[PDB]
RNA sequence: GUGAUGCAUGGCCGUUUUUAGUUCGUGAAUGAUUUGUCUGGUUAAUUCCGAUAACGAACGAGAUCUUAACCUGCUAAUUAGCGGCGAGUACACUGUACUUGCUGCUUCUUAGAGGAACAUUGUGUGUCUAACACAAGGAAGUUUAAGGCAACAACAGGUCUGUGAUGUCCUUAGAUGAACUAGGCUGCACGCGUGCUACACUGAUAUAUAUAACGAGUAAAAUAUGCUUGCAUACUUUUCCUCCGCCGAAAGGCGUAGGUAAUCUUUAUCAAUAUAUAUCGUGAUGGGGAUAGAUUAUUGCAAUUAUUAAUCUUGAACGAGGAAUGCCUAGUAAGCAUGAUUCAUCAGAUUGUGCUGACUACGUCCCUGCCCUUUGUACACA
């Protein structure tokens, strides 16, 4: 599906030369697989912030969203709830009145964060900012994409 | 060694760091297997298909783009291939083969080695765009 | 602590006060100057804060004041910027002015650039409304100075 | 006497007292015609 | 040494005084970087009525910040900065090791 | 070697026209692999001539408002009926393409009287044509706008009055006629 | 009106021109058969 | 005096008009006047050439100014980076991705001074005049693109509701002054504006992915003491941008952190169109979100005639729009958002900024509107 003749070699060490919503799909996966994440008590009767007027309709949409957040973990150095927030953000059509951008629902995507702190993927670092990933975390991630990628030369 | 050129297509430059190495070629920390769509793909890859692929295996390419949409920082992207590999020539490998190379580029297209000037011009009073005035009923 | 935008235009500010200030004070003055009898005004700013174009209007509105025949006066300005070496000049007094309608009267001499940055750096311009009878006279004085050269000469040796 | 801290009519231009169209940024609080006039003296230049 | 100012010419030119101030001697002077200027833009609405078809104009104020650094005694930096200077460029000098 | 889509390589391309061939330049320079290009083709008064036809239709398909600057989009749609093209009605689609073009240009018009129609323009209007007769089709039918506008480019190359940018075309050559 | 049905050379359109059919019904036949746009031999 | 009068005025602004137009010196042709300032060619231009009772000026145009366009691989290096290099964590081969700690280059990042296009070279058309068209070169060939500036003369155009610019007349304690309490500017058989949102499948829905530029950001409250919710006294963070950490479905809240700003909000990314993968499936349909009903907040002394915001539900008109009419020629139209202005709160406005990037001219006087010469006029309030 994705692969192709490209004029070089690919480097397939981290998850920054892993095609994303594949790798995000696989990872969600894993967990299904795992059992290692739960699925709260709201989160299948919530809306995932406010423009999105209509629930997610994935079934498994939070280990989706977990897996974007390791994701988005790894890329930048120091990330908050806000950020992540800005991150998760789509168009809120107001009906009449034109459309505005839409800050995510916080709660859910703390949520996570916390799941995630509890089993030792993340890490609140009291230097700097909010909550990087943790060191175990980032090698498992890497190891993840390896797989990936191997599956995907296979 | 090592030769650092940018690409600009509207604002969106894409500075192309090009050294010697084994000819993996990126964007900031990821490959140019992803740029984005499947689509465009092709824009930042001709550049090197022209030149051929045997040829980048002594030069290593890193690419940091900054600013800008999807499409013009693609273009950016190949505008600081196209600069890159014919600059790294010009310096520490010979001149005939780099005139050849710019003679290909040339028959492809213009862009990849001169830029596109354009740019947003000032939007006017008495209406939303640059020229686009509001509306007289009388 | 102040930002440095906000200094500015305060700083901006302070100075067109001053030259309001200034303006209200000296109607017996050839006023130019804001560079810092003359103790009162000195006390006053210090309680507020813890040839040439202005010159000549005032002039022209202190003679009005007095009461003269308008045109003369008027006349005997150009010819004193004249004196004073301008390459042209331009007074215009709307107003009632005699009449009760209207009544706009232009006065040039020598040639005056109006269009350009030339026009914005080598003419001082000044508007003075002088209160009179039965409502107000309305001076506007403009003066082209000795250029440091103009766009438009290509002088050849 | 009623709370006159917060809205229009309570601060004004500083020139000329009128609590219609104050240019409010940068704290300059002139009333927009007013600062057109002294816009020169402000170092305001108009280039494009 | 953060020099802040209005006019572009008269900085540049007292950054040029500074520089052969400091060119005498003692001083590791960086060269004078200019910053980012932040122009105060206003765009007003012409005309006091609501006549005429309604013409804005884009007034601005382009503030010109300039940085200079050096290693140094107080008091030299003092008597360097004296070059007379007037009302229009707003000097500050930092005196701090960091 | 120099290709198009990775797929249709227009070496095996042709054109039997002349006019036409002057007219539009798929040529060396004018070689693509993807339409998009972001060329200076109305600078000049006939730089549109440059212009690759693939790259043409990209923008004919461009139209309507609420679809308009949605390049990409345009350009996938292309890709689709290209590949429909290919697949079912089996063709270098190129080829098609072209045919569609040499047919669609209506070769006299009428004015305020009958007068004749530069290759240019011919191939504009044929161009538009095509596009608007694929968007007319899709709009509240379901089909799908790939779908019918590789339908209408294969009855273009056919030369058949079931679509509808070749009926206009008759349309108007009948004007012409009647007009002188 | 055309008010297809769920209960009874590849491609969605083709399929529901032929039998009469919803498209959500075409792509679940064409998963199928193969067991956003599409085109399938 | 936000009383009356813009037909008493000032200043400022609009339009005539961003078009090319206005004027003088002398000369020439009872007077108003004309000429100059023109048959023609050319120009974006009374821009030039050429003809000539004119010759020569001046303002206007052009130049100038400000940006944006490409270079100096000269000037400079923070509050920008690039490397340099330690320290690691993962994986490759015999380097790549990612953070903490320390400190030659200036391509990118900032911004000062310079440079570069002049139709240069080439070839056409042109009185082979002014000049135009094409080609090459080139960052660029419509003064490169965009503005800004804005002559003369007006309009009885607007504004005394911007002004303590300002005349007269009115009003002056049962004030048309100021101050306070509500209420109204938003009231609605209807007509005409400017917009927004739509009418779906190039689409909604829902996940995932991608990626901007201009920006803009500092009298009231908290805690303790002394007395009768109030005052007094003492003392210190908060008044704007919000990082971040917790609570909250959501909105928001509480705690704290940086920032008087290339440092922090935040910007090697603050947005949406994008794109990719799913659910729909042409059915007023999950298109559409009007109208309504009921809460939970926030702002504020005060929210009803609902400030706005959120949550649930309500599911109206509209299947592309008649007569008419607007805007537009290249980073433009359109789409998509977004910063700022108002702001205690509130964009559907304006004003900037970007992102996705079409079609069609490359002309003409057919309409419309301006301008010109001739011509006619009983009009000059034209
Ligand atoms: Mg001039
Ligand atoms: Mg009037
Ligand atoms: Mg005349
Ligand atoms: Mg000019
Ligand atoms: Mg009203
Ligand atoms: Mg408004
Ligand atoms: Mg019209
Ligand atoms: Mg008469
Ligand atoms: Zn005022």
């Amino acid at each position: 599906r994705l692969l192709e003749p490209v004029p070089f070699v690919k480097t397939n060490n981290c998850i920054k030369d892993v095609d994303a919503d594949l790798f995000i799909r696989s990872y969600a996966t894993h967990l299904k697989l795992h059992n290692k994440i739960t699925y709260p008590k709201w989160c299948t009767f919530v809306k995932t912030g406010k423009g999105r007027k209509l629930a997610p309709l994935n079934e498994d949409w939070y280990f989706i969203r977990a897996s974007s957040i390791l994701r988005r973990l790894y890329l930048h150095p120091d990330i908050g709830v806000g950020f992540l927030r800005r991150q998760f953000s789509s168009k809120q059509r107001r009906g009449v009145a034109p459309n505005h951008t839409s800050l995510a629902s916080g709660k859910i995507l703390r949520s996570i964060l916390q799941q995630l702190e509890n089993l030792g993927y993340v890490e609140q670092n009291p230097k700097k900012k909010g909550r990087r990933l943790t060191t175990k975390g980032e090698n498992a991630i890497n190891n993840f994409a390896r797989y990936i990628n191997k599956k995907v030369y296979n | 060694k090592r030769v650092q050129t940018f690409g600009k297509k509207k604002t969106a430059v894409a500075v192309a760091t090009v050294t010697n190495g084994k000819g993996l070629i990126k964007l900031n920390g990821k490959n140019l297997d992803l740029v984005e769509p499947y689509i465009l793909k092709t824009k930042v890859y001709e550049p090197l298909w022209l030149i051929g692929s045997g040829k980048l295996k002594n030069l290593d390419i890193r690419i940091r783009v900054k600013g800008g949409g999807q499409t013009s920082q693609i273009y950016a992207i190949r505008q600081a291939i196209g600069k890159g590999i014919i600059s790294y020539y010009q310096k520490y490998v010979d001149e005939s083969t780099k005139k050849e190379l710019k003679d290909v580029l040339l028959r492809y297209d213009r862009s990849l080695l001169v830029g596109d000037t354009r740019r947003c011009e000032p939007k006017k009073f008495g209406g939303k765009g640059a020229r686009a005035r509001y509306q007289k009923s009388y | 602590p102040i930002s440095k935008k906000r200094k500015f235009i305060n700083d901006g500010v302070f100075q067109a006060e001053l030259n309001e200030f200034l303006a209200r004070i000296l109607a017996e003055d050839g006023y130019s100057g804001v560079e810092v009898r003359i103790r009162e005004l000195t006390s006053l700013v210090q309680k507020r804060f813890f040839l040439c174009a202005m010159a000549q209007a005032e002039s022209l509105r202190y003679k009005l004041l007095k009461g003269l025949a308008v045109r003369r006066a008027c006349y005997g300005v150009l010819r004193h910027i004249m004196e004073s070496g301008a390459k042209g000049c331009e007074v215009i007094v709307s107003g009632k002015l005699r009449a009760q309608r209207a009544k706009s009267m232009k006065f040039r001499d020598g040639y005056l650039i109006s269009t350009g940055e030339p026009s914005k750096r080598f003419v001082n311009t000044a508007t003075r409304s002088a209160q009179l009878k039965q409502g107000v006279l309305g001076i506007k004085v403009k003066i082209m100075l000795p250029t440091s050269i103009l766009p438009d000469n290509i002088s050849v040796l | 006497v009623h709370p006159k801290k917060y809205g229009q009519g309570s601060r004004q231009c500083r020139v000329c007292s009128n609590k219609h169209a104050i240019i409010r940024k940068y704290n300059i609080n002139i009333c927009r015609q007013c600062f057109r006039e002294r816009a020169d003296i402000i170092g305001f230049k108009k280039y494009r | 040494i953060a020099l802040t100012s209005k006019n572009l010419r008269a900085i540049e030119k007292v950054c040029s005084d500074i520089m052969k101030g400091a060119k005498e001697k003692n001083l590791n002077v960086s060269g004078p970087v200019r910053l980012p200027v932040k122009t105060l833009r206003i765009t007003t609405r012409k005309s006091p009525c609501g006549e005429g078809t309604n013409t804005w104009d884009r007034f601005e104020l382009r503030i010109y910040k300039r940085l200079i650094d050096l290693y140094s005694q107080c008091e030299v930096v003092t008597q360097m900065t004296s070059i007379n200077i007037d009302p229009v460029v707003e000097v500050e000098v930092i005196i701090t090791d960091s | 070697d120099i290709k198009l889509f990775k797929k249709w390589s227009y070496e095996e391309i042709n054109i039997a026209d002349l006019s036409l061939v002057d007219c539009i330049a798929v040529s060396q320079k004018a070689c693509v692999y993807t339409p998009h290009t972001a060329g200076r083709y109305q600078k000049k008064r006939f730089r549109k001539a440059l212009c690759p036809i693939v790259e043409r239709l990209v923008n004919s398909m461009m139209m309507h408002g609420r679809n308009n600057g949605k390049k990409l989009k345009a350009i996938r749609i292309v890709a689709y009926a290209f590949e429909i093209i290919h697949l079912m009605t089996g063709e270098n689609p190129l080829q098609v393409f072209v045919n569609a073009v040499q047919k669609g240009g209506p070769r006299e018009d009428s004015t305020r009287q009958a007068v004749d129609v530069s290759p240019l323009r011919r191939v504009n209007q044929a161009i538009y044509l095509i596009c608007t007769g694929a968007r007319n089709a899709a709009f509240r039918n379901i089909k799908s706008i790939s779908e019918c506008l590789a339908e209408e480019i294969i009855n273009c190359a056919n030369e058949s009055s079931s679509s509808y940018a070749i009926k206009k075309k008759d349309e108007i050559e009948r004007v012409a006629k009647a007009n002188r | 009106k055309l008010n297809h049905a769920v209960f009874i050379v590849i491609t969605p359109s083709a399929i529901a021109e032929k039998y009469k059919v919803n498209l959500s019904v075409a792509r679940a036949v064409i998963n199928h058969l193969a067991d956003s746009q599409k085109l399938y031999t």
